[PDB]
This record gives C-alpha cells, structure tokens and sequence, in this order.
C-alpha cells in the first residue's frame, strides 16, 4: 500500500503540506557567486536625496 | 619530476597588450572621421565667414584634448556642432575607461598554473602517463 | 551608434541651410502654455487615481492564498486578476514582521513615507495651484510677478512626482519579472511636461519685463 | 544695461551634459545659489 | 567622381561642388562600417 502512494505522489502533496504549504519565516536566502549583478537603484537612494 | 612549461615574457609595447591589435588600428580610423565632420560643419557659410574657431588641424586638436582628458580651449556651438561632440564624449568615456579595467588585470597576477600536482590527477585523469625504473 | 550620430549629425546640420536659403507668435504661446499645462494637470491626477501600475505577481486576499495570483496593482488597491476572482481590490498597508527592526527609524520613517500619496499628491497640489496662477493672467493683472510664482509651482511639483516615483520603486524591493501599467508612465509623462510648461512662464516673465523695460 | 547671464536654456543644458562627463566647459555659474 | 567633373561644363551653379565631397566622407562611413563587420564575422 506504500507504493501505490508513492507511485501516486500524495506523499508529495502531503510533503508540500508539512514543510512546504507552511513556509512560514520568509527568510529565502540562498547566495549565488555570479558578481554580474547590477546594483539596485535603493543602493543609491540616498545620493538622490 | 615534468617538464618546464614555457612561459612567454611581457613585450616592449606590453601596455598596448590590453586591448586587441585591430582596435588599436580601428580607433584612429574613427579618430580622423570624426574630426573631419566636426570641421565639416565648422566651415558651412553662415548665412561674416570669418566667425568659427574651428580650424583645419585646430578641429583636430579639439578631438584629442577631448579624447585624452585633458580640456580643451573653445567649445562647440551649433546645434549640429554640439551633437556630434557629446557624442565623442560618450565615445571617450566608454572605451579608455574600459581600458583601465584591463589595465589593472594584468598588473594582478601572471602565475602559469602548471598543471595540478601533488599530483592526485594520475589517479584521475587518463591524459599524461607517469612511470617509474 | 557612434557612426548612427554622425550622418544623423550631418543631416540636421543641411536642413538648417534651406531653411535659411528662403517661440513664433507670441501671445498665443499664453494660449498655448495653458493645453499643455492643463493636459499635464490631467494626466497627473490620472495616474494617481488608478488601480494599477505595475503588473506582478502577489495573493488578492489571504487569511485565496493558493500559490500567487497575477496582479493588477497599484497604490492603494492591491487589486487581482486573472484568479478564482478577478477584480477584488485589497487595501495594503505596512505590516508588522520578526522584531519590526524599529531601531532603523530611517527605515520606519520609510515606511511611514511609504504608505501615503503624499508627495504625489503633493505633485498635484501645486499643479493644481499652478493651474490657479494661470487664469489670474487677465483678471487682477498688471501685477506680472505673480505670473512668475506660477512657474515656481510647476517645476516644484516634477520635484514632487521625481521622488516619489523613486519612494515607489524603493517600496518594490523594499526572480520575478514584474512589468509595468501604462499608467505608470503617465506621472513620469506628465513629470516631463510640468517642466516644460513652467520655463515657457520664464519666458513671458522676461518678456513682459521687456516689455515693461522697453 | 542687463545681459549678464550667458546660461541659456540650451547652454545650461549644454553645461550639464559635459559634467556628467569629464570634459568640462568654458561657462560656469559665477554667482551664489547657482554655484552651489 | 561624377560630380567632380562637372565643375567646368555646366558650371557656375557652384553648389554641387559642395554635395560632390559629401559622397566621399560618406564613403568612408561606407567603408569603415564594412571593416568592423568584417572583423565581427572572423570571430563570428
């Protein structure tokens, strides 16, 4: 009976339930290497103030 | 014990080395077309004739001061006198301000990285053999 | 682009010559400061009141939440569409998070900047002041300098919409690959044309001191 | 008479151009609150 | 070089002396333009 659901992916559904539907701590740091990124206009607020 | 990997020595003209050998060519053929346009509008009957400042050379030497910072001594005034030189300036600042970044790049480093030792890539790779007596 | 300037360059640099081979009427550039300015007092107002200006892709109204609901938003209301109801217009306001960091009072005072028209409402005060000066040119006049504080409105009020175009897109941040409304634009338009009306004011000041030098 | 102030309106767009650039211009405010 | 010629039969119109140099800086655009494409498709 275990490989019916797992071959129907509901433990998916309830993965996505338990850790997933409940992202709480809005947090969603990962850190990326590519330095190509160009700066945000809020890096220079200020100097248009 | 391998071999000894050839580094190649800098040049006498080893600050040219930061920019490609065609630029080089390719920017002193932009430098005279744009000075002559320059003096092509400097020169166009101003309906006395005796009112630009712009010379024949002297519209040269306005495109160079303007080039390498450092000044120049009189300005555009024309409509069609100033927009050909704002653009200039758009051209100068771009490319030896890029210049300076590959500049800077040599002067970094020049370590040949003489392929990975304590060797370990025998075990690894297949490409160079290693024997003993 | 370079090379694109140059002919470019050269072709106004011809027809300046035929135009000679072989502003204009004052009195109606009073005539005409006036569409312009009125028009920009429109399209002003226009963008502030408006649902939307940038699309994106949020919730309508939580606590549905199903995952994200493409956007319809704007300043005040937050509204949705394409969802399970398209067209229900949140209103959204500063929330309260981890700790609320009250310590940044330069971000709290951001915050309280933020949520708040007040200086593109403020773009439209003296705008709409503006718009008061310019009538008072034929009724009560000959006092000609209050035509020159009139100007002084116009040019304050794009400093008024300037920052708070930027307030706005420090609020977005503050992938997703978000567009925009048409109707953003519509304050950085008018931004430009609030300028353009009140050096024309510069103008008929100097001019009429001309006249009143003589 | 009072033809002091050689900004124009394409001048003083001119003069903005060149200091966002490196080249600077012969034209330059001279007077306080302008200067600055 | 067609133009420079006529600077002696039919004459003294005295302004198409001034379009003939015009086709020569243009052509040198034409030219210099056609040099970077060139180049952009070695590597290309």
């Amino acid at each position: 009976a275990v490989l019916k659901l797992s071959e129907q992916g509901v433990l998916d559904k309830l993965k996505n339930k338990w850790w997933y539907d409940k992202g709480e701590c809005g947090a969603k740091d990962s850190g990326s290497k590519e330095k190509t990124s160009a700066l945000s206009l809020s890096n220079v607020a200020g100097v248009f103030y | 014990m391998i071999k000894k990997p050839q580094k190649s020595k800098p040049g006498v003209f080893s600050f040219l080395d930061p920019l490609a050998y065609e630029i080089w060519m390719c920017i002193v053929f932009a430098y005279i077309g744009v000075s002559v346009v320059l003096f092509l509008v400097s020169r166009f009957s101003p309906y006395s004739e005796s009112t630009n400042e712009f010379g024949i050379f002297n519209s040269l030497w306005f495109s160079l001061g303007a080039f390498m910072q450092q000044g120049c001594d009189i300005s555009p005034r024309s409509l069609s006198g100033r927009i050909v030189g704002g653009v200039w300036w758009f051209f100068t600042l771009i490319i030896i301000s890029s210049y300076t970044a590959n500049l800077a790049a040599f002067l970094t480093v020049e370590r040949m990285v003489s392929p990975i030792e304590s060797a370990e890539d025998l075990s690894k790779q297949t490409e160079i053999a290693y024997g003993t007596l | 682009i370079l090379v694109g300037g140059l002919g470019l360059a050269m072709l106004v640099a011809l027809i300046e010559f035929c135009y000679k081979s072989r502003l204009f009427d004052r009195g109606v550039q009073m005539l005409l400061t006036t569409v312009g300015a009125f028009a920009a007092f429109s399209l002003m107002t226009i963008a502030v009141g408006t649902d939307y200006w940038l699309y994106s892709r949020g919730v309508c109204k939580t606590k549905k939440k199903n995952e994200e609901v493409m956007t319809h938003s704007g300043l005040w209301r937050t509204c949705c569409l394409e969802g399970n109801f398209k067209g229900l217009c949140k209103q959204i306001d500063h929330f309260p998070e981890d700790a609320d960091y009250e310590a940044d009072t330069a971000e709290y005072f951001l915050r309280a900047v933020r949520a708040s028209s007040i200086f593109p409402i403020l773009s439209v005060i003296l705008l709409f002041m503006g718009g008061l000066c310019i009538a008072a040119s034929e009724f009560y006049k000959t006092r000609h300098n209050i035509i020159l504080s009139a100007g002084i409105f116009f040019v304050s009020a794009g400093l008024s919409n300037i920052i708070g175009i930027i307030v706005y897109i420090s609020a977005n941040a503050g992938k997703n690959s978000y567009s925009y409304g048409w109707s953003f634009y519509f304050g950085a338009l008018s931004f430009i044309i609030a300028e353009m009306v009140g050096v024309l004011a510069v103008h008929m000041f100097i001019d009429r001191h001309k006249q009143l030098t003589g």
